[PDB]
């Protein structure tokens, strides 16, 4: 049994006690996953600040902060942005197949 | 630095943040150089409307709580300035936010009269783009320059 | 003080007497210990 | 809490130097007196020279908490109108006996008024909701 949790790291010093609102840094991502997942993260109807900062070009981390409005914690607002950019890859991925498999 | 003695004599006597005015006349010598100057006269100038999506960037862009920039433990934000077509804020509302955040939340908001390096009539009829104008923590008026 | 080929031998009075010898070289300006130095580089994200 | 209501009749439209936002000279159709300065954004709503707008300077909308993205049935004041603009008063000034003017400031887009009985209505308050419609 061997999980990885270096990969992300909850910023605790910056996380609400309610949990809606936290601070997530994740390592060896940039505007690549930060971008595209604040995206979908500002979808949430719940969400009520979310953006992504990279601290220094050098080092190789992300932060991402979501609050929230009540009723869902940012744990529980980040896992659903991560759902919806793992479907949304689907739904590109299956219309690239059907147009190449259209000519 | 090898003592204590010294790493508090280079905290709070020979620091960057009490070097801020020169002892010759009293003017400032620690400040923004070239081309942050040049993105103010167009963040804070009239045309920058920001979407809500890219208003709450900017704010975490500069301002992380983690590193102990925020006084309140979480960003507040504002209102924004256009609520029926669609909601925009204001280029000079970001500079309130950045405000409303790293001052300290007990004491109000800082209230100044001041003026641009940049003429009213390089804006148009009838513009007031040259007093600045803070009220209360608030940039209500005027681009904000070298000066 | 004395007489010398070019320059003569220096005396110890003589090692003592310009921005180098001894008075203002090695006890208003010592090397130090624990210092470093290099090119400076431009920085907006500290 | 509506607070100010005309009907104002624009003389001129000048871009000046910005793509998204026109300066509006208008003065009104029923007071002979009172005038109007202001700022939109005619990106969002297209103003041309001899119009007629309908502008409204409300209190609020209908004591919550702060704003909040519109959501499934809530109805408010700006679904009349169309275009909300919120900022806050800054400057009172008195031109001469009952020539009092205001002066807006909806977060860097400036708006002048001038007139006389509006000091029962028009306090520098932080909440200025300011609404236009037609």
């Amino acid at each position: 049994e061997e999980p990885d949790r270096e990969k992300i790291k909850l910023l605790t010093q910056a996380t609400s006690e309610d949990g809606t609102s936290a601070s997530f840094q994740i390592v060896e991502e940039d505007h690549t996953l930060g971008n595209a997942l604040r995206y979908v993260i500002m979808k949430n109807p719940d969400v009520e600040f979310c953006g992504y900062s990279i601290p220094h070009p050098s080092e190789n981390l992300l932060n991402i902060r979501i609050q929230t409005y009540g009723e869902t914690t940012a744990v529980d607002a980040l896992q659903k942005g991560l759902k919806d950019l793992m479907d949304l890859c689907d739904v590109v991925e299956s219309k690239f197949t059907e147009k190449i498999k259209s000519m | 630095p090898q003592n204590e003695n010294a790493r508090a004599e280079a905290l709070n006597l020979a620091n960057t943040d009490s070097q801020y005015l020169t002892p010759t006349s009293g003017s400032p010598v620690r400040g923004l150089i070239q081309d942050h100057i040049s993105a103010g006269v167009w963040l804070t100038s009239k045309d920058s409307f920001f979407t809500r999506e890219q208003y709450q960037q900017y704010i975490y862009g500069c301002i992380r709580p983690e590193d102990g920039h925020t006084t309140r433990s979480k960003i507040v934000t504002l209102p924004p300035t256009i609520f029926k077509p669609y909601p925009l804020w204001t280029g000079k509302q970001i500079i309130t936010t950045v405000l409303l955040n790293v001052t300290p939340p007990d004491m109000p908001g800082i209230n100044l009269i001041s003026k641009n390096k940049i003429k009213n009539e390089y804006w148009g009829k009838g513009s007031l783009e040259n007093e600045v104008l803070f009220k209360d923590g608030a940039l209500l008026c005027g681009i904000l320059d070298k000066s | 003080k004395a007489q010398s080929g070019k320059v003569p031998i220096p005396g110890v009075k003589q090692a003592l007497e310009k921005k180098e010898g001894l008075f203002r070289k090695h006890m208003m300006g010592k090397r130090v210990n624990y210092a470093a130095r290099s090119v400076i580089s431009p920085d907006p994200n500290i | 809490n509506t607070l100010f209501d005309d009907i104002f009749q624009v003389s001129e439209v000048d871009p000046g130097r910005y793509n998204k936002v026109c300066r509006i000279e208008a003065a009104s159709t029923t007071q002979d007196q009172c005038k109007l300065t202001l700022d939109i954004n005619v990106e969002l709503f297209p103003v041309a020279a001899q119009d007629s707008l309908t502008v409204t300077i409300a209190s609020s909308l209908n004591a919550t908490r702060s704003w909040r993205p519109p959501q499934a049935g809530d109805r408010s004041l700006a679904d009349d109108y169309d275009y909300v603009m919120y900022g806050t008063a800054y400057k009172f000034e008195e031109v001469s006996k009952d020539l009092i003017a205001v002066y807006y400031s909806f977060g860097g887009l400036l708006m002048r008024l001038e007139g006389n009985y509006r000091n029962l209505n028009n306090l520098k308050q932080e909440n200025a909701y300011l609404l236009i419609r037609r």
